[PDB]
């Protein structure tokens, strides 16, 4: 419980969706 | 320009826990980056001096536990103002820093050592941090009175009158 | 009973017709007049209940508007309860309602409270709530058994709570 | 002595209202 | 002072009585007999409690009348002092030898040599009234009273109590 | 710690007052409209002495630090610990207010002194008009 293991997870990371490219793809919306 | 009130600003570090885990020989370390650790505080320039040396009831127990806690003591007694220590530790989740400033008051007939006050309070609470009871009761009273306010009317509005019966329903 | 001299008529253990032993029970003038009010709304009450047998406007009566409204009530109440043959009675409901200090019985409940936390004789707890003093001291000198069992500190602090408890008339 | 305790009145279904901003490094 | 008591009386009912709403005629006499009386082993008798649960005994019919005496018990709340007593109370007269306090049905006199020099009587007020540095203590005044003793007859109950020491008087 | 303990026994009192109007207006039955400006004045008038109180010992309570028990265990109880910690206002009254500062929106200064003046004005006048006719 202590040790946070990577990409194994009950419910998704908040971590994960901070690093995943959606953050820099909201953040880049405007070039959208 | 709208600010958050810094004692309900809750900063989260996940990738300092992921990197090097909670614990109370960094719980300093883990500080160090938030807002709330102010430049100006001594403890960074014991931060730098010590870079360049490189490169060139509980309050007792926690005292006599740590040596890094001494070395914190024989480096800050040295430096008066602004400065962060420990308050105290519960393993393996709680933690809580002391808010103090230092005056060292050497002046000729004052018998006491330096000077400590206390600004503001820091609750270490998992990876996450905490920083007036007062203001917490007013809200809560005058969003009471607010509610009461709108119930009241209500029920004012649903009041009917009649000389001859009074007030009814 | 300067030195809570009560004698055995009037000992702090009491004996009821069950066979257990009580604690002795003493009023002061709010308490006393709220449960002589009690008990005769609830007789006339009864009156009331034979008649309809034997062959809504109460709600008023407890709330009262002013002290001279209440003492109307009284007045009526003691007509249609006493018959106007009991005259002692009349002067002690009438001085219990001038020098009430409590009129509501949440704000006697409160002093009740307050005095008997302590866990003081009976008797004191009566006589602080029959008596206001300014002052932690005036209270000792005029309650002698205070004297030596309670904190000048904590009677200060609870008489000034019991002056702010009073309703204003 | 106490003429009544007050009943528990506990609202632990409150949500509460804290704000979270801070997070990003 | 104001306390609960456990009493019991013995009522004689008379033979004209004598029928099936017997009960009524007696919670009446009882009623009409002790509330508001004054008992020097128990003081003034104030009030009754729970009158609905009165409890009542057989009767026993006497060899000399035919009045039949039951004794019946119940709960009843009094007011009694005790010497040393103080008691806060009102003004009803003024007079040159001292005054009188009513406190709850029962007097209190105080006489002048029972009250510091400080306090001193003044005629031409109106009403009279004894004025002193601080406290004036005049009709509908509430003044504590340091009961000293108590004189007890069949009906009433006299008081004498001192003001002599410190913090006595208007409040 | 005193001003604090009275702040608790009127609070307390006041809590009571509460569940009492709550317990009284949650019968199926609505009682006679008098006895409801009994309990609606009386706490009300309550709460008025609650904020005179809160206002009388600000230093007491502004001086006294917050600090959880050694004794208390957080691991189990940090839920009813956070419980008791936040304190950000109700959304709606947020809202509220700043509606209301929308609707309401050296120059603010001496409109501030002309209030002054209208204030002043008015009450003298009205000292005046009562002055007039024999109210006794």
């Amino acid at each position: 419980k202590g040790a946070v293991g990577p990409n194994n997870f009950i419910w998704p990371a908040e971590d994960a969706l901070r690093r995943g490219m959606l953050a820099m793809a909201s953040l880049h919306s405007k070039e959208l | 320009m709208n600010v958050t009130p810094l004692d309900e600003l809750q900063w989260k570090s996940p990738e300092w826990i992921q990197v090097f885990g909670l614990r109370t020989e960094n719980v300093l370390d883990y500080f160090a980056e938030s807002p709330f650790f102010d430049k100006t505080s001594n403890n960074q320039v014991i931060k730098m001096q010590r870079q360049f040396s490189q490169l060139n009831p509980a309050r007792r127990q926690i005292l006599f536990k740590y040596p890094m806690y001494m070395q914190l003591e024989e480096e800050l007694m040295k430096l008066d103002g602004t400065e962060y220590v420990l308050s105290s530790v519960r393993e393996p989740d709680f933690w809580v820093i002391r808010k103090q400033r230092r005056t060292n008051n050497s002046g000729v007939g004052s018998a006491k050592g330096p000077e400590i006050i206390p600004l503001q309070d820091y609750y270490i609470i998992g990876a996450n941090i905490y920083q007036t009871i007062f203001k917490i009761v007013q809200s809560r009273l005058m969003s009471t009175s607010y509610h009461l306010n709108s119930t009241l009317e209500s029920l004012y509005d649903l009041i009917e009158f009649q000389p001859s019966q009074g007030v009814h329903y | 009973a300067a030195t809570l001299q009560l004698g055995q008529e009037f000992q702090l253990k009491q004996i009821n017709h069950q066979g257990e032993e009580e604690e002795l029970i003493a009023l002061n003038l709010s308490e006393a007049r709220l449960v002589i009010k009690e008990a005769l709304v609830e007789r006339r009450r009864a009156f009331k209940r034979s008649q309809k047998k034997h062959k809504a406007d109460d709600d008023d009566f407890m709330h009262s508007e002013t002290r001279e409204k209440e003492l109307e009530s009284i007045d009526v109440l003691l007509e249609q309860t006493t018959g106007g043959n009991n005259k002692d009675l009349k002067n002690t409901m009438q001085y219990l309602t001038n020098f009430s200090r409590f009129r509501d019985q949440e704000t006697v409940g409160a002093v009740i409270q307050l005095l008997k936390s302590t866990g003081l004789h009976p008797f004191e707890v009566a006589q602080l709530g029959s008596l206001a003093c300014d002052t932690a001291d005036e209270a000792k000198t005029l309650i002698p058994s205070l004297n030596n069992k309670i904190s000048d500190d904590e009677l200060e602090r609870i008489l000034k709570e019991l002056s702010n408890l009073e309703t204003l008339y | 002595p106490s003429y009544s305790p007050t009943s528990p009145s506990y609202s632990p279904t409150s949500p509460s209202y804290s704000p979270t901003s801070p997070s990003y490094s | 002072m104001f306390f609960i008591k456990d009493l019991s009386l013995n009522i004689t009912l008379h033979p004209s009585f004598f029928g099936p709403r017997m009960k009524q005629y007696l919670k009446t006499k009882l009623l009409e007999e002790v509330e508001g009386s004054c008992t020097g082993k128990f003081g003034y008798i104030l009030c009754v409690l729970d009158y609905d649960n009165i409890d009542i005994q057989r009767g026993r019919i006497l060899p000399t009348d035919g009045s039949a005496e039951f004794n019946v018990k119940y709960r009843a709340v009094v007011f009694k002092p005790f010497k040393g007593e103080v008691v806060d109370g009102t003004v009803v007269s003024c007079s040159q030898h001292g005054f009188e306090v009513q406190v709850g049905p029962m007097k209190v006199f105080v006489t002048k040599h029972l009250m510091p020099q400080d306090l001193t009587f003044n005629a031409g007020s109106n009403p009279p009234s004894y004025q002193s540095s601080e406290d004036v203590i005049t009709i509908k005044s509430r003044i504590r009273v340091k009961i000293e003793g108590c004189i007890s007859q069949v009906s009433s109950i006299h008081a004498i109590g001192s003001i002599k020491e410190d913090y006595l008087g208007a409040i | 710690g005193q001003a604090l303990d009275a702040v608790r026994m009127r609070l307390a009192q006041l809590t009571h007052s509460l569940r009492r109007i709550r317990d009284e207006m949650s019968k199926a039955e609505l009682p006679q409209w008098y006895t409801l400006q009994s309990q609606l004045n009386v706490t009300l008038s309550q709460l008025v002495s609650v904020t005179s109180t809160l206002q009388h010992f600000q230093e007491t309570l502004d001086s006294t630090v917050v600090y959880p028990l050694p004794k208390f265990p957080t691991t189990s109880h940090e839920s009813l610990v956070t419980t008791l910690l936040r304190k950000k206002n109700i959304p709606e009254v947020d809202e509220w207010m700043k509606y209301v500062r929308e609707t309401s929106g050296e120059e603010i200064e001496k409109l501030l002194q002309q209030d002054r003046e209208i204030t002043n004005w008015a009450r003298t006048t009205f000292r005046n008009e009562y002055g007039k006719h024999d109210f006794k």
